[PDB]
């Protein structure tokens, strides 16, 4: 809707504090972890298909990371 | 005197050539200006100020649905249409339903269904828009003249007041005393309007990206307008329920506010309920102090008997504040204060209020001065009555480098290019310093646009692990320009 | 009756094992049930209700700060003391502001600050639960009597009414003319109540689960709290404002009434007005049909001259359906009804209106059957006068056993391992893939869980892409249960 | 805010239609793609990273794809 | 003179450079200056005091809990609701008990319940804090040349009492016959206040460090707070008995009174009654010995006939006092003392009370001087009828020098870089001594810091382990100043 | 509770004697061999873990004196 979309980005940043700092500087930082503590089934099956898909470590934790986060 | 007390100072020392220098002054900060044999100042941009806004499109936020028609025709006949569905106030949807001949059709198929809903607007948010003309900024010049209730006081007339509009920004300030000061401000190189729409919700106020404002999705309607009765994308804020494949139904999606407050989120926040009072962004001024007098000099010394009446009282930045009272002869005189050590005195500390006077005896004057980031001796009196006292000044002494280096790294990071204008004409070294941040600024820029906190932590990390594994010593560009430069930034993003 | 018309009907042939057969019906769709014998009849769920509702938690959804009230703190010693922090009324933030001697201090520093202001709720939302217990479906049983004006009216009285609870028992249903029907239904395993919550905002109310309705970011309060004035999470619709370093303020973030509209895009809307109102789900009854007359053994065949009063309409499914009317004596009689090919050989197709039946009167008869995929004679008499009716039926021959195949994997991805529960207890063949079908639901069910439309298809791509990439065999047990059916199951999810 | 964890999968659908399915059901992938079309600077950068990251070239598509759903 | 009998003693010679000569004074110990003039002096901090504090926290110590009430509440049904959990003066929380048709509900679950209990303070510890200005030291500087009675008495005015604040100056002190003293103190650098809390219990006072103050685990209270209701931190007094899956209760703790006694093992008593009276730190005084007359030239000498009448009493340092009785005829005169061997041909031994004077005959007067170790004589009068008095001071050697080894590496101990305040601008030994002490004692601070007695005894140990066992001559730098230096601060520490 | 957190190591210490010295500074050892005293056992364990790991002869009594002082 139209709270997605939610301008940060844009630039147009100053000093001055904007609107809704402090309380959505981590708000997707807690419900993706809200997520992942009441989902736990696809974090498993995530973690054995970035396990399968990746020779290295590094792109084998960035796909984790990466397929846990388009997940809300 | 205006500047004490305030977190954010950024005090500039010096002068280039002919007496000017380059400053770039916030809504937050106060900027204080040292020269050689000048009065030092303290600047401060407190208004801007849109003078006429003109309405550039309405958006709804609630609306109600009222006269509901819905029309169906058989499964091979066609497709219905009622004349709601060419009147562009009603909101439409075609959907397709079961018939029968319970329904007292025939031929046992999916027929088609329409339903209308007249569209009623009931809560606005309306988003003005200014040019970069008729913009009009306001600051304030006050300078360390020594005198009772000035410090951090943000009343009264110990300063004067300025107004940079973008036609006439030169307008320089008569002061009484210490000359004239005049200011080349250039306002239209600031913020860039023509791209920024002031919002405006009930009470409230933002000021948002103007290609923002244009594709938030919701129904709007054009500014020059007088009856609500062509909203365009009606659909954003009404749901079509067709449950079951029997008859559909239309209703209203409630009101959207608090979303629209989700949605402003980043966007600085203005004041439009009395005035367009802006509260944020810089402005880019040259400062030339010619005029400058020092209103006290040719005065002689005093002879003597100071007391304090208020203590030493250490700033944030590292400085000090006396607040002394004179008595004696001889009123229109000079303080001799000092900042010295002990025993075979050396001259340690530089005094910030220069030439403190005295002017009407019965009356204090606080004078203002920096020590070393040790033991330290102030010097007020001179032959009897000396008015020498003890101050310690904790760490200051490498930390004031990474101190100094974080606020130019943060004064880099809050503005673009503009952070190089904080200083007086460097040449070839400011100026090609700053075209290679205009070079990287307009690369960065054009990337990194929409991406918030966390993914510029991700993908700066995504290449500094890229950068540390690569060859030809690509590792000194890859860590070093994009890799660490994008992680800080990524740490003070949403500021 | 009542269920020619609708689309998705469902056909079940059987009676085997004693006289009952397995039946899952839904709100939106209808079930129709022959056998060699015991007339053909037709299903209808109408109406689910619960009966007496205990709220659960209760959400703010718009609200208002009254009174508010500031204060500050001179640095470096202690907490700013509001005396309205004791009340839990008043939400309250500690913040650090720059205080100096321009603000009232005698240190400059960065001293501390509350703001308080009472939080006044406006309008509110409530989710109720129920039990599994004192819930009652209603559903409606017509037969196949050809009765005129009788097919697919949901008004009017035709079909018997009865209401199912977990109370209840074998529940008996005298339906005139036909003998009586036992519904052995399982009304606690339908829903699966004690996990969801029927919550209610102002005028909707819609079917969400628990662990989505007890973590939202709402402010909220206990479903046994009168004077609702303490709202616990308070802080999460109210936002407090300290733009530079100044004094603070709070505002009220919204209203989230078409905010949470947007949360609620999956949930399936109810009707709580009047009366809890479900209109959606399933649930599992165990058909009876041991004491079923047939209406019309035991009359004597019919001698002649029958009238088509109404077109020959085909059905989607097939399945046509025509309306005679009768002219001639002995009108309590059969009717001779047949469908036989070209050449009238052989009698193909299938009566759905098994023994038809001229009740009594000169009023007309509806009679319903499927022919087979090509041409055929419909004939509605005996030979002086019979009435010779040419009928073509498009496809039907190997499209149905792929729309019959896909509209069973649709009922496999509507329903869980329930859509097992067609069949009279296959034994070896059904009941054990009832097992493996609940703990392959069970393993799939765990797994993909919050996840959208999108992410299922790309996990079933990935899937995929590992099975046709794999060795040892493994291709098949990664693609043709788990790659090919995620992506089946995320192209039919989101109904 | 409110407006995230949309209810999505949580089991309890039947055939009936839910609350805004055909108006929920594309706008994240409209959202994505009207994003890509007023940003396309991260989209390069995004292609460029995600062809230097990932050793196949089933993967580099992976990592483009979901690098692009994570930036909203 | 308020000197002999203090364990504590500490001569300082030299006033070289100028007439200067650093001392640093704390209250346990005395300071008996001396020169080749200009006569020898008594320094003694005597008290500190904290002018006005203002309290930062409040503490409780034992609380007391009425109005005890709670609320049950069904399975599944949510959270119970209670109209005290909406104040803040009751302490609650929610716990789960079981629940069936014995409690008088249903369902057979496992419930909520809350319980609440107004929780009123009834002993109150208070923590003040000061600021480093209006803090005055009391020092009192008495002089030699020792009347009737005064010898080590507290008792009685033989010295001026004058106070250095940091407000001051120079500090003036005129000594009655002798000259005019001056020091010129550093208050700020003493103690380092601002992170010092000023503890208050019922009759008692502590000086704790401020951030184990504030890390303190109790109920506290804003130092700012009137209507002392709104505790904070009360979960951490009071504690809920739920002992099996039944009802829930609550309990206070009890007096933390004792339990505060153990958690201060390890700050120092300061007596918070009639002022806040500090009797702890240390001061750094800038001595100056411009203006100092010997009080005793300009008279003439003795004619004989002295009588002692205090015996000869060795103070320990080895710095003997007598007292003798004057007879003869002029009465203000200077004493002939002399130290000097068995057979009188060289003068070895030296006078602490320099010029020894006679005045008002009918009183007896103190000298004390130091002889050398081994036999040593006592010339007191002229050749009529003086005495020749023995003294056997206790044969020392090298160990006068291993004492003072061990007082100044214990003064290094005790104060950390201003131990190297006892000397005269010493350039190439002092002023770097001080810097590679502060740069070792900021990296001995905070890797030391929190550890107790045996904790530094244990790294020690072990430092000097990995040390001794090591290689390329790193034996060094892992001994002679990690090791051996924290096994002796780890020896020296609780004082 | 605050029986803990004793305020020992916090600096601020000068030439005249703490609140209870020579009442608090020989308290914990004598605790920790009241402890050895009531429970040989698991001094008996420690030593034999101690004892295992621990290749050379200060590892082990380190760990020893580690493990036996960290258990109250
Ligand atoms: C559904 O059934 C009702 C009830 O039988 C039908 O309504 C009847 O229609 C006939 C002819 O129009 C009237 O003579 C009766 O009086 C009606 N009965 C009632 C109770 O109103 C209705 O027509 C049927 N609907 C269909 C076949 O679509
Ligand atoms: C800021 O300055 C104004 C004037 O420049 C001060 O107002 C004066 O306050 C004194 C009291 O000390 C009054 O006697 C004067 O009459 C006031 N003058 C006015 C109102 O014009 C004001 O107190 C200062 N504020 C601070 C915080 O220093
Ligand atoms: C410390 O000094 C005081 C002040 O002189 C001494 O008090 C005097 O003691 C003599 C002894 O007989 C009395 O005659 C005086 O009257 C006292 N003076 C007073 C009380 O003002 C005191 O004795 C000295 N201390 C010692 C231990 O001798
Ligand atoms: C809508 O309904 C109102 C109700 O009185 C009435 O004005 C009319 O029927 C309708 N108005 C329209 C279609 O403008
Ligand atoms: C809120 O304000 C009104 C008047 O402004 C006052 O009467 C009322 O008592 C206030 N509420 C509280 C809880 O103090
Ligand atoms: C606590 O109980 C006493 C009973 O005597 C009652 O008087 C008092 O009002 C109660 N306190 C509160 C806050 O209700």
């Amino acid at each position: 809707s139209v709270a997605l979309v939610p301008h940060v980005g844009m630039g147009l940043e100053t000093r001055t504090e904007t609107w809704m700092s402090s309380e959505g500087a981590w708000k997707h930082a807690q419900r993706i972890e809200t997520w992942i503590l009441r989902h736990p089934g696809f974090t498993i099956m995530a973690a054995i298909l970035a396990y399968t898909i990746g020779t290295t470590h590094f792109q084998r934790a960035l796909i984790f990371i990466l397929l846990t986060a388009v997940a809300p | 005197m205006r500047c004490i007390g305030i977190s954010n100072r950024d005090f500039v020392e010096g002068v280039s050539g002919g007496s000017w220098v380059d400053i770039v002054l916030e809504h937050g900060s106060c900027v204080t200006t040292m020269a050689k044999n000048k009065p030092t100042l303290d600047f401060e941009l407190i208004e801007t100020e849109a003078k006429q806004p003109a309405t550039l499109r309405k958006y709804c936020i609630e609306a109600k649905l009222t006269n509901t028609t819905t029309d169906s025709r058989c499964p091979t006949q066609g497709e219905p249409s009622l004349n709601e569905e060419q009147d562009k106030r009603f909101v439409c949807k075609h959907s397709m339903v079961d018939r029968g001949w319970g329904n007292g059709c025939g031929l046992f198929g999916k027929g088609g269904i329409v339903t209308c809903a007249m569209f009623t607007c009931k809560k606005n948010m309306k988003g003005k828009v200014v040019q970069p003309e008729n913009l009009e900024y306001t600051i304030v010049i006050t300078p360390h003249s020594g005198e009772e209730h000035a410090v951090g006081n943000d009343t009264g007339k110990h300063g004067k007041e300025i107004k940079i509009t973008p036609q006439s920004s030169i307008t320089e300030a008569e002061l009484t005393g210490y000359g004239t000061v005049t200011m080349e401000c250039s306002p239209r190189t600031g913020l860039d309007f023509n791209e920024m729409v002031l919002l405006q919700m009930e009470n409230k106020a933002w000021l948002v990206h103007r290609q923002w404002f244009l594709d938030l999705p919701l129904p709007w309607l054009p500014g020059a307008d007088t009856q609500g009765s062509n909203w365009i994308q009606k659909e954003t804020l009404v749901t079509f329920k067709n449950p079951h494949a029997k008859k559909q139904d239309v209703v209203v999606l409630g009101s959207q506010e608090g979303a629209m407050h989700t949605a402003l989120t980043g966007a600085t926040e203005i004041q439009m309920s009395s005035g367009n009072l802006l509260f944020t962004g810089h402005l880019k001024c040259r400062l030339r102090m010619d005029k400058l007098q020092l209103k006290g000099m040719s005065y002689s010394m005093c002879t003597g008997k100071f007391k304090v009446v208020k203590e030493i009282a250490e700033t944030q930045h590292g400085t000090i504040v006396i607040r002394v009272q004179y008595e004696g002869d001889g009123s229109p005189c000079k303080i001799p204060f000092e900042i010295m050590d002990l025993e075979k005195r050396h001259v340690l500390g530089r005094l910030i209020t220069v030439n403190p006077i005295v002017t009407e005896k019965d009356s204090p004057v606080n004078i203002e001065a920096e020590p070393p980031f040790g033991d330290s001796y102030i010097i007020i009196g001179v032959e009897p009555g000396q008015l020498k006292l003890n101050w310690f000044k904790k760490g200051s002494s490498i930390g004031q480098m990474i101190e100094t280096t974080m606020r130019g790294a943060k004064r880099m990071a809050i503005l673009g290019d503009t952070a190089w204008d904080f200083g007086s004409l460097g040449g070839v070294f400011t100026s090609i310093g700053k075209a290679l941040h205009q070079v990287f600024g307009a690369i960065y820029g054009a990337a990194f646009s929409g991406v918030s906190w966390i993914m510029k932590i991700l993908i700066g990390v995504i290449i500094t692990w890229i950068g540390m594994n690569s060859r030809s010593t690509s590792l000194s560009v890859s860590l070093v320009l994009v890799g660490v430069v994008t992680l800080y930034l990524g740490v003070m993003v949403q500021a």
